[PDB]
RNA sequence: CAGAAUCAUCGAAUCUUUGAACGCACGCGCCUUUGGGUUCUACCAAAGGCAUGCCUGUUUGAGUGUCAUU
RNA sequence: GGACAUGGGUUAGUCGAUCCUAAGAGAUAGGGAAGCUCCGUAUGAAAGGCACGAUUUUUCGUGCCUAUCGAGGG
């Protein structure tokens, strides 16, 4: 690749942000509500 | 066979401490919270304690071995030793000077993705909507802190850019239902998918840092939480049809336009009514909660531009401000208190304007979360386990607050 | 403290030299530049570092693209490193000041570089550590640098430090050049 | 179906022992880096700066009393990226008629003759630009500091600001945003109330902690709305 | 005696305990994963592993070895 | 018949071995030897683990202690 494609596609890399869906221990207890 | 050994077996096989889970997995203490952070871990306490600790006393902490030796194939364990390479061949690009490996190094710093993470900690959306709250209380508290040495600036921007599309998720369901004021700051509490979702929004101020919160395990818990929102809100738009992530205009944004950048290419209790926003009141808060149950919202063009209204247009159902002077009243747009829509939230009932209008007492606010001597002393002495202290502990911190609240009824009658 | 066997080798190493009467040849190289010129001497040397192999291969691909599209320049100036190369760069006359790793390991390498030096009238310094003419040149280790021709830009400031490095190691020391090292 | 959650297995007696420890032993160590040396070289910068500088306010005075005079924004919005020891008689005491006697500091000023040529003047030093009202909003919400009885008090209370603001009609924070992005008759007063911020460069990345003066690439001048970016990573 | 073959051919496999013989000894362990039980923090089973000398590379290091950093 | 022919028979948590060492054998660290091999086992060996900690620059800091086969022992 020359100069400017590597470039250009080094813009398009670092980019990952919520592509794909994943869904296709006990509970932590929650905290008591506002009292 | 031969005669078995003590703590062969047991409780004090399963039962291992954080030294020996540290030797084990070859993790310093730094490293082992963070692999315990984001994968689900935490210290189990041994039913018999000395059993567990091979007759020793003093106090430790306890894990399980299965848990333990699940952390040693963690393919993430890795991207840790990778960094630990990474930072040595910076720090060696550095010395010797080269300005430009040390810039395409950076480049290329090793990086680790949460997907597997949230899998297999929450495996149904179900699983994530339970054990979500506690996330949208941490993004939505960190939108509105500095950007320090601990927390990069693109951490924060994160947090804003998640925090906004789960607003603007809430107000194009309309799964808002409760919205609880304190000083806390404005508990807010919806419902998605039948489960509960409920979190605290801090009020946007110029707060300080106390210098004592250890900021390296807060710093965790985002890189935690910060993945699973994009992937919790992803599911969430394509079940609504929303292309995930919403398009967002950087012009926009840097008015102060809050959820206007964005744009998503009781529910009808505020359908009828226009709201509009004057220049001293929680614009934050009042823009997510009117628009929730269709109130048309405009604010001042001093908070932010995007508003459609004007102040002149009388179109405005409610012109609510909090300032104790209007020197320009309008007509049409009966001013009230900010109070009176939290409150009409809670009911889900148009509340009375009059009595939250412009300088009129405030109405207090409402959670809308929330034979004798014989027959007790025989119990007292003649049952072995003691389970009677229930009433001791559990009816007392009841009884004596229902005595001290039924007495406040009487005696603010009195005053009166 | 039983130390390892290697400790008390890099050790009694260090000690046996400082103990033995070292002959003249080997004894320069233990009087070495100050450490004032000695940064004076890295200043100019690293303008003229040579291009890394990531440099060269970015400045190649250019005029690739160039080529494949569609279609000299002037001498690249950089500092002279290797042993043959500079060696052979010192009886060609063509350096102008040498640079001489003071620990190079087998001590045959450089030894006969002082005279050598002298003998063709090339003005030579004896600097500490080769890990740092490695880093000049993008290596580990260099056993020898040598600047052989600098622009006219900085043509007046190499003139500066040659007078240095006479007046700081070849006028001092000198006499104590020819004395034998050691018996301390 | 109850996971009952304990006290946290942490001995907070040897925490704040090691945290006493840790403080003990950071005070001594500030107290014993002390009295370094200085080079015969730094002696020469200094000099040459200060001729530098001294020959720059010449030319800048004489024969150079003219000023572009930034349009379109009646506030701008000036930080001070360095100085230089032993600063020149002229510009110490200027910046300190700026508020900004120290570095890093943060003073909003209302464009006009006066003030742009004193930042002219002290030009070098200062990276100012033309704020945005979202960036004003962030900084007074994020990193406004009031001066309550001469103080350094946090902007943390709207009952503060009305207590020592009330006659000049503000009353909150939001008031104090509205009137110095519009700069009102009171904006003076407000002026003189604000604590200048400290923009402190930041440092995260394993790059920055590492190289040396390390200040984000802040020039000195003119920097448009550049300004609003670089706030925007600082804040 | 009661698609065959006590067949040929041979490019696919199977190849028990050993033996240079290699987890340790001539029976005893450790490591990772998986399973079982009308018994599940116990027990058991199973599969895959653990010899030394050397070479290239890798990662983690040691050194009052050499030296640098206003 | 101890011959061959044809079958059957030794059941263990508690009895012994398997578990241990003795004199010594003895691999290793080393060193000899042209070499098969030899010496060496405390030897100028970096020869085994314990605890602590809101997590420490989100790159581990601080503190402590110093083989093996071989039958009377169980």
């Amino acid at each position: 690749l020359t100069s400017e494609q590597r470039a250009e596609r080094e813009r398009e890399s670092q980019s990952n942000y919520a592509d794909h869906d994943l869904w296709a221990a006990p509970a932590p207890k929650l905290p008591p509500p506002s009292h | 066979a031969r005669v078995k050994q003590k703590g062969k077996a047991g409780a004090a096989r399963i039962y291992i401490t954080r030294n020996q889970a540290l030797k084990k997995l070859q993790l310093t203490l730094a490293d082992f919270r963070r692999i315990c952070i984001l994968k689900g871990v935490y210290p189990r306490e041994p039913k018999n304690k000395k059993k567990a600790n091979k007759g020793s006393t003093a106090p430790v902490t306890f894990y399980y071995t299965k848990d333990i030796q699940y952390l040693l194939h963690e393919p993430i364990v890795q991207k840790f030793r990778e960094y630990k390479v990474f930072a040595r061949k910076l720090s060696k690009a550095l010395g010797k000077g080269e300005l430009e490996t040390a810039k395409r190094l950076e480049a290329r710093k090793p990086t680790y993705s949460l997907d597997h993470i949230i899998k297999e900690r929450y495996p149904t959306f179900h699983d994530a909507l339970k054990d979500i709250d506690d996330a949208l209380s941490m993004l939505f508290l960190f939108s509105t802190m500095p950007v320090t040495d601990k927390i990069g600036a693109a951490t924060v921007a994160n947090c804003e850019r998640l925090c906004a599309e789960f607003q603007h998720y809430v107000i194009r369901s309309n799964s808002l239902r409760k919205a609880f004021l304190s000083i806390k700051g404005i508990y807010y509490q919806a419902e998605i998918f039948g489960e509960q979702i409920t979190w605290i929004v801090p009020y946007k101020f110029a707060q300080s840092v106390p210098t004592d919160v250890d900021f390296r395990i807060m710093h965790t818990f985002l890189e935690f939480y910060q993945a699973l929102m994009g992937f919790v809100n992803f599911k969430l738009y394509n079940t609504l049809g929303l292309r995930y992530p919403p398009k967002i205009d950087v012009a926009k944004s840097e008015s102060a336009a809050g959820l206007a950048a964005y744009e998503l290419e009781n529910t009808s209790l505020f359908s009828n009514f226009t709201f509009f926003l004057s220049r001293e009141v929680p614009r934050f808060s009042l823009e997510f909660v009117i628009r929730a149950f269709g109130g048309k919202v405009g604010w001042d063009p001093i908070l932010g531009s995007g508003s459609p209204f004007s102040e002149s247009d009388p179109v405005i159902t409610h012109h609510i401000c909090d300032r104790p002077h209007i020197s320009q009243k309008y007509e049409g747009r009966i001013y009230i208190q900010p109070q009176w829509v939290y409150d009409s939230i809670n009911k889900g009932i148009l509340e009375r304007t009059d009595l939250y209008a412009c300088g009129a007492t405030l109405p207090p606010h409402l959670s809308p979360f929330v034979e004798e001597k014989e027959a007790k002393e025989l119990s007292k002495m003649m049952m072995s386990n003691k389970q009677r202290k229930l009433y001791s502990k559990l009816k007392n911190e009841n009884s004596k607050n229902e005595n001290y609240n039924n007495a406040l009824r009487n005696r603010k009658r009195d005053i009166e | 403290v039983k130390w390892p066997e290697y400790i008390r080798l890099q050790r009694r190493r260090k000690i046996l030299n400082l103990r033995l009467k070292v002959p003249p040849a080997i004894a320069q190289f233990q009087k070495t530049l100050d450490k004032n010129t000695a940064t004076q001497v890295f200043k100019l040397l690293n303008k003229y570092r040579p291009e890394t192999a990531a440099e060269k291969k970015q400045r190649l691909v250019a005029e690739a693209e160039a080529v494949a599209n569609g279609k000299v320049s002037k001498k690249p100036y950089n500092v002279k490193y290797g042993l043959n190369h500079v060696v052979a760069l010192i009886e060609a006359k063509k350096a102008k000041l040498v640079l001489i790793a003071s620990d190079v390991d087998p001590i045959e390498l450089v030894v006969f570089l002082p005279a050598l030096c002298k003998k063709m009238g090339v003005p030579y310094a004896i600097v500490k550590n080769k890990a740092r003419l490695g880093t000049v040149i993008h290596q580990k280790t260099a056993a020898v640098l040598a600047v052989t021709e600098v622009r006219e830009e900085d043509k007046n400031e190499l003139a500066s430090i040659v007078s240095a490095v006479d007046a700081n190691f070849s006028a001092k020391y000198d006499e104590s050049r020819r004395k034998w090292g050691g018996g301390i | 179906p109850e996971v009952l959650l304990k006290k946290r297995k942490v001995n907070e007696r040897t925490r704040k022992e090691r945290v006493e420890q840790a403080i003990a032993k950071k005070e001594a160590q500030k107290k014993n880096r002390k009295e370094t040396f200085k080079r015969a070289e730094t002696f020469i910068n200094n000099y040459r700066q200060r001729e530098r500088e001294r020959i720059r306010l010449n030319r800048s005075a004489k024969n150079k009393g003219d000023i572009f005079v930034p349009d379109e924004t009646k506030l701008l919005f000036v930080i001070r990226i360095a100085g230089v020891k032993n600063m020149p008689p002229k510009i110490r005491k200027v910046l300190r008629l700026l508020r900004l006697s120290r570095i890093n500091n943060a003073v909003f000023v209302r464009n006009n003759k006066a003030v742009a040529q004193m930042l002219r003047i002290v030009e070098p030093y200062v990276m100012y630009g033309i704020p945005n009202l979202h960036s004003v909003r962030e900084l007074i919400y994020k990193r406004g500091f009031g001066k309550i009885n001469g103080q350094r008090i946090a902007l943390s209370d709207n009952a503060l600001i009305e207590e020592a603001l009330g006659k000049y009609d503000v009353i909150s924070i939001e008031d104090i945003i509205h009137e110095i992005y519009n700069v009102g008759s009171h904006f003076k007063e407000v002026t003189k109330f604000l604590w200048p911020f400290t923009l402190t460069p930041v440092k995260h990345s394993l790059m920055e902690k590492k190289v040396k003066h390390f200040n984000e690439g802040r020039k000195a001048g003119y920097c448009g709305e550049e300004i609003n970016e670089l706030i925007k990573k600082q804040v």
